[PDB]
RNA sequence: CGGAGCCAGCGAGACCUUGGCCGAGAGGUCUUGGAAACUCCGUCGUGCUGGGGAUAGAGCAUUGUAAUUAUUGCUCUUCAACGAGGAAUUCCUAGUAAGCGCAAGUCAUCAGCUUGCGUUGAUUACGUCCCUGCCCUUUGUACACACCGC
């Protein structure tokens, strides 16, 4: 009986993001080493090797939490501020892992727009949901 | 108002009346063809 | 009548706008 | 009015601006402050004993000030009211302050411990609270609603157990050793707790 | 008109630049549908607006 | 001879953690520090240096400025998490005051391991003036203990405050060293001195 | 052209001492406009 | 009383030669008039 | 004035005041009748009494406290539509 | 050594300066004896100051 | 509307109170 | 609670709609506001400012508190103006005073009488705060004569008895202070002076501060009801705006 | 029908509601457990009814609390508030009367504001 | 600074948008319906330093408009004044001082300004007429008692 929302939003990210580089098949573009996620930041991620598979887990974690989403709702949702604008972050990140995370099969195109959680992606996050409380 | 309306009352409900003043159908087809 | 009138104790600069305002009869 | 009862002779009338019907009095223990309550105004009424005159209106109630009293040592005035509240007013002194308490329900009844430390309130839940004036903190609570006897009227269309037309006090008395409470109200019981034990003493018919 | 918040709007293109502007401040005007209004104040970006 | 109120083994289904069913048993600051075994030292700041209440985070949300005296009921942990936020850029941030204060109270159990909030109510204790000055020249009188409570607070603050406002200590380790010096009565706090200050200017003046 | 509105007036020597003839004669006669008890 | 008794919500009792009683007075008997004046009265 | 209380004065007036005519002006009841059975059914209070009886004249002080008693079933119905019922007031 | 004495009274129109205020102390060593000491904070009755000299009267200091 | 949500009686009583696509529509 | 006050609108309203049609029929006293308390019990004002003042705002702040006898000063940080208004009407206020700024130069003052109104909008003009003249000194502070010049119209009247019931009955007759508005082409100019009175005259000297205020707006209700039934308001767009004169 | 209560906690803007029932002891706010509230350093605020009464009276019972508007502190308080009078709720219909005084009692001596409202109305402190 | 976690209340007279695909970003293109502050974990480390971002150079685009015109953004590089502010001075008592964002421009005023909304939230005093200033009283008049007594 175990869920994601049993857990730590950061203890399961952390976990899940281990799980994703440990696992080796989730596709990262090449400019992961040049980018800075939003261009409201000044520098990239400093976690050079792992940035992106831990935003595969925040953002697969999302999707778990609500049904639908979508890219336009992630750039929100990673954006922050910068008068202030409230940019939004960068829109080639966020495609490119919700594209990755389909091709493990742990989303997938929902109906109606946007991504939902595979049955069997739902099971692979409660999977390691379990493994943080054990 | 079965005894009336006092004063103010019949002022006030004149004030709002101003302000106010101011089978085919029910069957649906599918699966067309 | 004149010392006791400050508005017109001293007050800061640019509280009245007489200047200008003769000025503009003037022309 | 003031009646001197050495003489026996009203010697000072003492009115509002535009005649309000007072229910609730209080009396300053120096005897030269003298406070009264209204169910139509929300202000506590104050004027002073050797004038007459009307010194000000104490104001913060919502709702009609039901009951007053002055602690007879420290000499500070308690309001409650049907606002659910009860406010503790130091009039005396260069400033005035006001501490209010929230209540859960309406203030009927008020009375002062002796010492003047502690005041109680029964309220419309039958609850009588007792309340720290200088921490302005709530120190213990009795229910009432059980101990409450009450008959079914002879007009009545429902039960006296499902009834709620009086299981509430709306007169309490602090003992003068304080460690006792006397309550009534509109029902056949008078009964008397015991404050540091929040236990019914008696019940009297 | 390129800005409209209710009564207040932003106009163009009749002033060339914002002292011209200040000229006309406090002057009538009206719509073509007949609506009054007034030269409230230049602003500042762009010129004449 | 044994009183039992509870006949069976307690298991909730929301898990909880076994330090929290041991902060049931007892109620320590943080979960980690207990009131019971703190005394004031100095009669006098007894009634105005308040560590009966046990708490278990500084945050309570209470009504003090009130009336003239009701910090003296506050618990003495929340009124220098209060004086901890000031200058400003740090005005209402009391969640960064609560966090500071942790870490200096672990910092002191570490270094000495005499309970934190014995060293935070030593060092309260021993950095109230006693004597002070009022301008008439100067004239000496006698202080409040409210009085000593407040300033005691304001100098080990403003001291921690002042001394790594440009340096490579951070705040809860020069609060923390502080404190320790000021309960150890060790001129090298800055509250120290000043109290010494003032009472030496004082018992010229008397 | 013409102006919609007004013109916020101007407070030059000649309106102040205009005003304050009109102040000095009413203290003189006592002619104020102040609240009375009832 | 006929208003009094339509507008209370307790119960509202209606309202009530020879040389004659008086039952109830305003002072003391054994209290004199001459008593009842304070000396800057007098 | 004096004058105008030769007019003014009318049944309807008294009749206005009526508890369960107060009561159906304020929405509490759908029909004057509806107001009368839960006045005898003791569903009703005016400040802190209980008023069961439905000819009770209530007077301007005392107009803006007509209200449910506490533990009413209707009071609760009133609160469940809404899903503001709470229990920790009993009601 | 420093005595410590509570104060039973806060004396008022005593025509003390600003922020200064006059009160009445008795020795907790011995609870007869009492001296008028000033006093510099807020100040009510029933609370001990520590007097470093026990023997000085209060003056008032304007 | 304005006054009508602000002058509510929250006493007031009403006896109301107490109360493929196309194969969805089919089947409901 | 609510009730109450939904009760009283409805026969303030009312009364206001009543004394229209007497005056109305009078046309083919003081007003029904301040009937009750005028001359009876002295006035009880909160002046306050716009959230997050600035420091010259304050300082005007202060000068109007000034100029009312019975005036207190209150910092509105976060306050709601629904709380603020029922604070007020909790604490016997009889007059709210809200003023408003642009750059620290205060360009409105609201005026609103409570319980139920009126609530009446000014624009302030020309305005010289007291801080502006050095070494300007401590006003007095006695309860001041009142100067009503130039209001004819029965609006003047009516904002002439809404300025006039801020300040207390029954000043001395040797009351050196006198607050003086005049209508000037519904521009009201607001002065104070200390005057002494000569072998053969009068000699004023100014106190400050200066400024006009016109009228804009005046409704029948408090400030925080922004569904008040509008009294008056100013057309400025109607082609006489530019020479109409309503005071 | 199980047997429920539903009670409301307030803090300034924030609002959370509690509903207990019958249960095993699951305790849950905004569908996760109580130990995951955050910020976690005042996470022993919404322990502080919990630990205070004893986790003996949980036992019995199911908690979900939902909590909406205001920012985290007032939601924490809210949150504790609903909790709060949820038990004593559930105590007073389901359970004894005794209970729910003892209840009351305990809760009322360590922190009032756990069953009363907390609403700072401002109070123009300057009579005038 | 980098990740991750998250919580509001005001507001409705083609343009908005949920979603897919390109681009590092700015921004394009194809379709549907009409909040920050803050918290956790990490890097840095008393160095005008991973504080500060003015000036300057090179590019990638938007907007009109008919000019190689500016306009508004984004990328890289360049990397200043500023080390807590003199003589003086203004304000301020609880949801207050102070911090933080969001919205609407509703006949005056306001256009990164005006007003409103919510979020976080203290220190000190709450006593005195000693100083300063502004007042009041010096026919009790005041219904008993008491106090006072030109
Ligand atoms: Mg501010
Ligand atoms: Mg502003």
């Amino acid at each position: 009986g175990v869920s994601v929302r049993d857990v730590a939003a950061q203890d399961f990210i952390n976990a899940y993001a281990s799980f994703l580089q440990r696992q080796g098949k989730l596709e990262v573009p090449g400019y992961v080493d040049i980018v800075k996620t939003s261009s409201g930041n000044e520098m990239p991620p400093q976690d050079a090797e792992g940035w992106f598979y831990k935003r595969a887990a925040s953002v697969a974690r999302h999707i778990y939490m609500r049904k639908q989403v979508g890219v336009g709702k992630l750039n929100k949702l990673y954006g922050g501020a910068k008068p202030y604008k409230h940019i939004d972050a960068s829109g080639s990140i966020n495609r490119k892992v919700l594209q990755a995370l389909e091709k493990i099969g742990i989303v997938e195109i929902s109906p109606k727009g946007g991504r939902r959680i595979s049955e069997n992606g739902q099971r692979d996050l409660d999977r390691i949901a379990a493994q943080t409380l054990e | 108002n079965p005894y009336g309306l006092n004063e103010v009352d019949d002022f006030a409900s004149k004030r709002e009346k101003v302000l106010l003043g101011q089978e085919d159908e029910d069957e649906e087809e599918v699966l067309a063809m | 009548r004149e010392e006791f009138n400050p508005f017109e104790a001293v007050g800061k600069p640019g509280i009245s706008k007489q200047i200008g305002e003769e000025q503009r009869k003037r022309a | 009015r003031a009646w001197d009862l050495i003489r026996y002779r009203n010697f000072r009338t003492f009115t509002g601006t535009e005649r309000i019907q007072f229910n609730c009095l209080a009396v300053d223990p120096s005897g030269e402050v003298v406070c009264a309550g209204s169910l139509d105004n929300f202000d506590i009424h104050v004027w002073s004993v050797q004038t007459g005159q009307l010194l000000d209106a104490l104001s913060g109630h919502e709702g009609p000030v039901s009951c007053l009293s002055f602690s007879q040592e420290n000499s500070v005035l308690a309001s409650a009211s049907w606002d659910k509240t009860i406010r503790i007013w130091s009039i005396f002194g260069r400033s005035q302050q006001v501490e209010p308490i929230e209540v859960y329900s309406d203030v009927l009844a008020l009375s002062m411990r002796p010492d003047g430390k502690e005041v109680a309130v029964s309220t419309l839940k039958g609850q009588i609270s007792i309340f720290n004036i200088e921490d302005a903190k709530q120190v213990g609570n009795i229910d009432c609603r059980k101990d409450i006897i009450s008959g079914r009227f002879n007009q009545d269309r429902f039960t006296a157990k499902n009834s709620e037309r009086s299981k509430f006090f709306t007169t309490i008395h602090y003992s003068f050793d304080g460690m006792a409470i006397v309550a009534g109200g509109n029902n056949n019981s008078i009964c008397l707790y015991d404050v540091p034990n929040e236990v019914l003493l008696k019940r009297f018919i | 008109p390129y800005k409209i918040f209710k009564n207040t709007a932003f106009i163009k293109d009749m002033f060339s630049s914002a002292m011209e502007v200040a000229r006309f401040e406090g002057a009538q005007i009206k719509t073509v549908s007949g609506i009054r209004g007034e030269i409230k104040r230049a602003l500042s970006k762009p010129e004449g607006h | 001879f044994e009183v039992v109120e509870e006949f069976t083994p307690v298991v909730l289904a929301t898990p909880i953690p076994e330090e929290v069913q041991q902060a049931q048993t007892e109620i320590k600051l943080f979960n980690k520090w207990s009131f019971e075994e703190v005394e004031v030292k100095d009669a006098s700041l007894v009634d105005y240096v308040q560590v009966r209440q046990p708490i278990f985070v500084a945050h309570t949300a209470g009504r003090y400025a009130n009336k003239r005296f009701r910090k003296a009921q506050c618990p003495i942990i929340e009124r220098l998490t209060n004086s901890l936020m000031m200058n400003g850029r740090n005005n209402g941030k009391k969640l960064k005051a609560v966090r500071i204060i942790k870490h200096t109270l672990d910092i002191i159990n570490v270094l000495t391991d005499q309970n934190p909030i014995q060293v935070v109510v030593d060092a309260i204790t021993n950095t109230g003036p006693r004597e002070d000055t009022t301008r008439v020249r100067r004239q000496a009188v006698d202080v409040s203990p409210l009085r000593r409570v407040n300033q005691a607070i304001a100098l080990l603050t403003i001291g921690a405050r002042e001394a790594a406002f440009r340096n490579i200590k951070t705040i809860a380790e020069t609060l923390a060293e502080e404190l320790i010096n000021a309960a150890k009565g060790s001129s090298t706090s800055y509250a120290i001195k000043k109290k010494d200050e003032l009472e030496r200017v004082a018992k010229s003046n008397r | 052209f013409d102006r919609t509105a007004k013109p916020v007036p101007v407070i030059t020597s000649e309106v102040t001492e205009s005003l304050e003839d009109m102040i000095r004669r009413r203290i003189q006669d006592s002619n104020f406009d102040d609240l009375q008890r009832r | 009383y006929k208003l009094d008794v339509l507008s209370s919500v307790h119960f509202v009792p209606k309202p009530a030669e020879t040389p004659t009683i008086s039952m109830e007075d305003a002072q003391p008997l054994y209290m004199s008039n001459a008593s009842s004046l304070a000396p800057q009265e007098i | 004035k004096i004058s105008d209380l030769e007019n003014k004065v009318t049944v309807s007036a008294i009749c206005r005041r009526r508890l369960p005519v107060i009561m159906h002006r304020l929405k509490m009841a759908e029909t004057i009748q509806d107001a009368v059975k839960f006045i005898e059914q003791g569903h009703v209070r005016v400040g802190p009494n209980l008023i069961n009886d439905p000819a009770y004249l209530v007077t301007r002080n005392m107009e803006d406290y007509v209200t449910w008693v506490d533990n009413s079933k209707i009071k609760k119905t009133l609160l469940r539509y809404r899903n503001q019922i709470d229990d920790f007031d009993f009601s | 050594p420093v005595t410590l004495a509570k104060v039973i009274k806060v004396l008022g129109r005593t025509g003390s300066r600003g922020g200064v205020t006059q009160v009445r102390v008795e020795f907790l060593e011995d609870t007869s004896r009492t001296i008028v000491r000033n006093v510099k904070g807020p100040v009510r009755e029933n609370d001990i100051l520590v007097l470093m000299e026990s023997e000085r009267e209060a003056r008032r200091l304007r | 509307l304005r006054e009508k949500a602000k002058e509510r009686n929250p006493d007031e009583y009403y006896h109301a109170m107490h109360s493929s696509m196309d194969q969805v529509k089919l089947l409901k | 609670m609510l009730r109450r006050q939904a009760r009283e609108r409805r026969e303030y309203l009312y009364r206001k709609a009543q004394e229209l049609q007497d005056s109305q029929l009078q046309q083919k006293q003081v007003d029904d506001e301040y009937a009750a308390t005028s001359g009876i019990m002295d006035p009880r004002i909160i002046v306050t400012t716009s959230r997050d003042p600035s420091t010259r705002l304050s300082q005007f702040a202060k000068e109007i508190k000034l100029l009312f006898p019975n005036a207190v000063r209150l910092n509105r940080g976060n306050y709601v103006m629904p709380n603020l208004v029922d604070a007020c009407k909790k604490s016997g206020t009889t007059d709210l005073v809200v003023l408003h700024e642009h750059r620290g130069v205060p360009t409105s003052l609201t005026i609103s009488h409570f319980p139920h109104g009126p609530t009446a909008q000014f624009s302030l003009h020309n305005v010289v705060m007291r801080h502006d003249i050095i070494n300007a000194g401590n006003q007095s502070e006695v309860n001041p004569h009142l100067i009503f010049d130039n209001f004819t119209t029965a609006l003047g009247k009516r904002v002439v008895c809404i300025l006039k019931h801020l300040f207390n009955a029954g000043p001395k007759k040797d009351s050196e202070r006198v607050i003086t508005f005049a209508n000037r082409g519904d521009f009201i100019s607001v002065r104070q002076h200390v005057y002494v009175r000569t072998r053969e005259g009068v000699e004023i000297a100014e106190v400050g501060p200066r400024f006009e205020m016109r009228l804009f707006e005046l409704r029948l209700g408090t400030l925080e009801n922004k569904d008040a039934d509008v009294e008056w308001q100013l057309r400025r767009f109607i082609r006489t705006a530019n020479k109409k004169d309503y005071l | 029908a199980v047997p429920s209560v539903q009670t409301f906690g307030k803090k300034k803007s924030a609002t959370a509601v509690a509903h207990v029932k019958a249960g095993k002891g699951l305790i849950k706010v905004n569908g996760s457990p109580i130990t995951l509230v955050e910020p976690e350093i005042l996470r022993f605020k919404v322990y502080e009814p919990l630990l205070l009464v004893g986790l003996d009276k949980f036992s019995n019972i199911d908690i979900r609390v939902r909590v909406t508007g205001g920012g985290h502190v007032s939601q924490v308080y809210a949150i504790r508030q609903a909790i709060a009078k949820g038990l004593v709720a559930y105590h007073q219909k389901y359970v004894d009367e005794q209970s729910k005084n003892e209840l009351k009692k305990a809760f009322t001596s360590y922190d009032r504001t756990l069953l009363i409202a907390d609403s700072r109305r401002p109070e123009p402190k300057k009579f005038g």
